RNA sequence: GGUGAAAUUCUUGGAUUUAUUGAAGACUAACUACUGCGAAAGCAUUUGCCAAGGACGUUUUCAUUAAUCAAGAACGAAAGUUAGGGGAUCGAAGAUGAUCAGAUACCGUCGUAGUCUUAACCAUAAACUAUGCCGACUAGGGAUCGGGUGGUGUUUUUUUAAUGACCCACUCGGCACCUUACGAGAAAUCAAAGUCUUUGGGUUCUGGGGGGAGUAUGGUCGCAAGGCUGAAACUUAAAGGAAUUG
RNA sequence: AUUAUUGCUCUUCAACGAGGAAUUCCUAGUAAGCGCAAGUCAUCAGCUUGCGUUGAUUACGUCCCUGCCCUUUGUACACACC
């Protein structure tokens, strides 16, 4: 895929994992 | 099942004085009934005629003209100063690419206090026997260049109202006295008044509205 | 690899110049890259300057063209306007004809 | 010599105005158009209904009491196409060829000294 | 109704997408000492004789 | 009206077209160029004010005060964020008309944020010449921008000048192009990407097969979006560049 | 020889009144019309391969349609756009 959306996709991703992680602070 | 055509009042235009022929065109409007008239209402139109068809000469084709209608008398409907255009066919045409492009203008008073913004245009010509292909001037050769024509402009005006400053328009001496200030910076070919426009006159007085007729 | 060194075109000593709109696509792209003509023609044409005269007071009048100064944006340049596509070398070609 | 009045032609792309007015505007006298006098939509444009249009405002223009006029001829404008449609130069000549006089014409598109945002987006208009 | 002789003076090529079309200058012969171009529709050689049904118009491309 | 063609849409509410006149906000057409300026982002209507700058001129002055730079800092397109104003235009979102097998799109319509401005954030762009800076040397040509020098050059008339604009020669410093190549390179190409195995003028920075990944983790900055710093396990024989023929 | 190989004879006497959208072929002893011999074949030509007989109209051009070829140009394709 197209380099940004790939970007994108992982930017996503991480936005993601901080909200996952921060269930347990 | 009407045809207002089969009802509309006919009429037709004077120009005012400092021209060729007074006699400009034709016009419709709707019999002066009671409750709405052919007077009042309209007639204070404008018309823009070319001044070469005014004029009848035609070194003068473009430069337009607007003639305001003031005052009316039964099939008789006059007309006094409302601006000047150029044509938009001249103008685009001496507009060309390697050279400087000059504007200038300034909003002015009169005698017989109608307000005026003037325009004025010109541009660098090349040096007959010059080799460089272009030609263009220097900004500060452009900077005093406005200058001088704001400065001339604003002495030509407030002259006997629009009616000699419309006197001085027709033969183009502001075009020359420009040219003759201008020549000791640089060069310079084409150099018109362009434009002026009306944004506001004094009071009616169809005493001195008058004056122009005969 | 680099294919011009006039890169896309005509930018060396500034960085930043000004998009103007393609006249037929209305897609931006900056004023030295444009690709540009002017549209000088008469209001007439070919057929029509007889038939002008001829129903027309005035000696033969005077004529006046039309002048307009046309954008392009090279897909726009491309698909009809100016364009072919050169061999490796005419690319290099600046003369007009 | 004649009657004057102003003729004034709007030729955009998908239709061509043509009306004639009085030499100051503000009373016209007839107007008639190329999308009148064919019916296709994609038909509005073309010389052949433009002349059609040509003709009927010829026809009213002396049966009112107009002899000749001046046109204005004037393409879309604006942030728009700023070139000619093609129906007015078909116009043009088949309301001269109709027995009209024809005096001093010059062109009135409104251009600006450019600006607010062209339509279509900065990527274009894409197909 | 007027006829108009004209000799064909040129053979100039084809036109019309087609092609069938000839561009060919002719040369009146009641009075001479003038020329026009004009388009055929079958085969021309040269000193052959047009009836142009009327006089003066002349075309050029054909598409 | 709009399109390849249509339709959604607007039309006794006289639409669209015309006329005179007024308001609002944005923008700066044509002139505009292988042209200018700035550290870079960037900068194009006029005039006034405010401070700034390079180049040039220089038998002025100071006299090594300099070059380059981890840390640290100023500025930093667009979008985006906070709080006001503004909100003409264009217009992420959304809703529609069509198209299509489908069409969350391309095309058309309505149009929210936004687009502009103030006060504060943000710190990123293919932020590009994909080429660090300072210094030296190495080869030809015609244009052009600025500055200066030289001429019983041209043109402007007045009474010759003085001016000005122009022409020729030269010279600094610019933005570029042309031709060559001694020379360089994997080539494309390159007056530097040259003066390199005959390998050293000074200095800053970055890379070390491809993925995994600019991911995880810690730190830090941010209101947020996110910025800076930045791993491994594991997997893999190619990924990649330039050019040639199809 | 029935589902009738072919041939003859009388009788029966259909559609078809020049053919919509479309589409084939052709430039001179050619097109078209006309028959013949050969192949096949025990028998069966409405088919073919050739042959001669009668003998035109209209081009002698072009790139509009369609098909192809050539340059230029792009490519991350080379098992080569299946
Ligand atoms: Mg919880
Ligand atoms: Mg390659
Ligand atoms: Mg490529
Ligand atoms: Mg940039
Ligand atoms: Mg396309
Ligand atoms: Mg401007
Ligand atoms: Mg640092
Ligand atoms: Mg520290
Ligand atoms: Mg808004
Ligand atoms: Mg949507
Ligand atoms: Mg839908
Ligand atoms: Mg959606
Ligand atoms: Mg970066
Ligand atoms: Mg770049
Ligand atoms: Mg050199
Ligand atoms: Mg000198
Ligand atoms: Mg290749
Ligand atoms: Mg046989
Ligand atoms: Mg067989
Ligand atoms: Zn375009």
């Amino acid at each position: 895929m197209r380099a940004k959306w790939r970007k994108k996709r992982t930017r996503r991703l991480k936005r993601k994992r901080r909200k996952v992680r921060a269930r347990s602070k | 099942v009407v045809d207002p055509f089969t009802r509309k009042e006919w009429f037709d235009i004077k120009a005012p004085s400092t021209f060729e022929n007074r006699n400009v065109g034709k016009t419709l409007v709707n019999k002066s009934t009671g409750l709405k008239s052919a007077s009042d209402a309209l007639k204070g139109r404008v018309v823009e005629v070319c001044l070469a068809d005014l004029q009848g000469s035609e070194d003068h084709s473009f430069r337009k003209i607007k003639l305001r209608v003031d005052e009316v008398q039964g099939k008789n409907l006059l007309t006094n100063f409302h601006g000047m255009d150029f044509t938009t066919d001249k103008l685009r045409s001496m507009v060309r690419k390697w050279q400087t492009l000059i504007e200038a203008n300034v909003t002015v008073k009169t005698s017989d206090d109608y307000v005026l913004r003037i325009f004025a245009i010109a541009f660098t010509r090349k040096q007959a026997n010059q080799v460089k292909r272009h030609s263009y001037a220097q900004s500060s050769h452009i900077r005093a260049i406005r200058k001088v024509i704001s400065e001339i402009l604003t002495k030509e005006v407030q002259g006997s109202t629009l009616a000699q400053l419309t006197s001085k328009l027709i033969p183009e001496v502001i075009n020359k006295e420009i040219e003759n200030a201008t020549k000791d910076i640089f060069p310079l070919q084409n150099i018109h008044v362009r434009k002026v426009k009306l944004l506001k006159q004094p009071k009616f007085d169809v005493g001195a509205l008058m004056a122009l007729h005969g | 690899p680099k294919k011009r060194a006039s890169n896309g075109r005509n930018k060396k000593g500034r960085g930043h110049v000004k998009p103007v709109r393609c006249v037929n696509c209305s897609k931006s792209i900056p004023k030295d890259k444009a690709i540009k003509r002017m549209a000088i023609r008469n209001i007439v044409e070919a057929a029509a300057v007889r038939d002008l005269s001829e129903a027309s007071v005035y000696p033969e009048y005077a004529l006046p063209k039309t002048y307009n100064k046309l954008h392009y944006c090279v897909s726009c340049a491309i698909h009809a306007r100016i364009v072919r596509v050169r061999s490796r070398e005419d690319r290099k070609n600046r003369a007009p004809p | 010599s004649q009657v004057f009045g102003v003729a004034r032609i709007y030729a955009s792309f998908n239709d061509t105005f043509v009306h004639v007015t009085d030499l100051s505007g503000k009373e016209t006298i007839a107007r008639v158009t190329g999308g009148m006098k064919v019916k296709a939509d994609r038909d509005e444009s073309s010389p052949y209904a433009a002349m059609l249009a040509a003709q009927d405002v010829a026809a009213k223009c002396k049966e009112v009491g107009i002899t000749a006029v001046h046109v204005k001829i004037r393409a879309t404008g604006g942030t728009r196409t700023k070139t000619p449609g093609p129906g007015g130069q078909a116009a043009l000549r088949a309301l001269a060829r109709s027995g009209l006089r024809i005096g001093r014409i010059e062109d009135v598109t409104p251009v600006p000294s450019d600006s607010t945002r062209k339509k279509g987006g900065r990527r274009g208009r894409r197909l | 109704t007027p006829v108009t002789l004209a000799k064909v003076i040129k053979v100039l090529g084809r036109t019309g997408s087609r092609g069938g079309v000839t561009q060919v200058r002719v040369e009146f012969l009641e009075d001479t000492s003038r020329t026009i171009v004009r388009n055929v529709k079958g085969p021309v050689r040269e000193n052959d004789i047009l009836v142009l049904m009327e006089s003066e118009r002349e075309a050029r491309r054909l598409r």
